[PDB]
DNA sequence: ACCA
């Protein structure tokens, strides 16, 4: 959830 | 068309189209697909009269709390989005394929916002997700839509790292290696453990969520040393930092990274500057930095990235959004009103 | 400072 990728 | 997994001859045509398109980007590969194991892979592809692939895209299917699936192609089609009557040609096959067991088909391509794009999307039925949600933050959308891209091609002639950049910045990148680190670079096993512990280090220090070491593995598994590289700063026998780069297309992308508690000695730029060295030497048209939440030196995300990419960051168009079940979209997206 |  957090940096996407 | 739909692709069928199983059938290698037509899984390895579209790879050649992915791998080799313009629009390539390394989560439309199939690799991606083992990458995210826990979704459902499904992929479709449009051809011109002669059978060859002209555009692809390749989904993958999550869950939700409803009966619905959500269809997901990150930074997919693979096609000159703006073309948005072949766009549209290829978002039917890929409804077709979904069978009606999605809620929405989002796709977030790596495209400038425009007005006129935005304008041209909403006139087509698309609901778009950009400036009407930035409010919301980086995390308003999956991926985010700032992004800090270094463009090569405005430097030709450029043989190392050092000639893209202004004195004061040059100054900066030499630090590290003057005071002993040393980089080295991999897509072992030995690499990856490596980097998971400066990755994890890095997250328990910002108290952020981060990955399990089989998510790295299944990209190893999925990507040749050629594709995906782990790059490894050390001083003196120390690690240091880490970073992970994936080339694909156009552009390599800077994706993870991390560094170990203490004294580092600026190590994470001579992460970068080999890795942009790695850009130079394949003669790559981009070296991609990722995410920033703003334009701003509040933001420490972009005063770190600024030290590498002086150009204004690209803002992408966002999640555009086919919508297929209305009331699950409506329940489950907030459009920033 | 962070240097994701």
């Amino acid at each position: 959830a957090x940096c996407x990728x | 068309p739909v692709l069928n997994l199983n059938d290698p001859q037509a899984v390895e045509r579209y790879e050649e189209f992915m791998r080799q398109s313009p629009y390539g980007q390394v989560t439309q590969d199939l690799g991606w697909a083992k990458v995210k194991n826990n979704w459902e892979p499904v992929d479709v592809y449009l051809e011109d009269d002669q059978g060859a692939i002209i555009a692809a895209m390749s989904m993958l299917l999550g869950d939700t709390p409803t009966d619905k699936k959500f269809a997901y192609a990150s930074k997919g089609p693979v096609m000159d989005v703006t073309d948005v009557d072949l766009l549209d040609r290829l978002v039917d096959e890929a409804v077709k394929a979904l069978d009606g067991r999605a809620y929405v088909l989002r796709f977030d391509p790596e495209v400038a916002y425009s007005d006129e794009f935005n304008t041209t999307l909403q006139d087509h039925g698309y609901v778009t997700r950009n400036r009407n949600v930035a409010d919301a933050g980086m995390h308003a959308t999956i991926q985010p839509r700032l992004n800090m891209v270094l463009d090569l091609t405005k430097f030709p002639d450029a043989k190392t790292t050092l000639d893209l950049y202004p004195s004061k910045t040059k100054s900066k990148i030499k630090r590290p290696f003057r005071d002993g680190v040393e980089v080295h670079s991999g897509n072992s096993a030995t690499e990856l453990d490596e980097f998971f512990k400066t990755y994890t280090t890095m997250a328990e220090r910002h108290g952020i969520t981060h990955r399990p070491i089989e998510y790295f593995q299944r990209m190893q598994a999925a990507f040749d040393a050629d594709t995906m590289r782990i790059f490894v700063a050390e001083r003196e026998g120390k690690l240091l930092s880490t970073g992970i780069a994936l080339k694909y297309g156009r552009k390599i992308w800077y994706m993870y990274a991390g560094s170990m508690d203490g004294n580092t000695y600026y190590a994470p730029y001579a992460v970068q500057s080999e890795m942009i060295q790695w850009a130079l030497d394949t003669n790559t048209d981009l070296y991609d930095l990722g995410g920033i939440e703003s334009e701003s030196t509040d933001d420490s995300l972009y005063v770190f990235k600024h030290v590498f990419v002086k150009d204004a960051p690209r803002e992408y168009i966002g999640e555009i959004d086919k919508v297929l079940d209305p009331e699950v979209y409506a329940e489950l997206v907030k459009d920033g009103h």
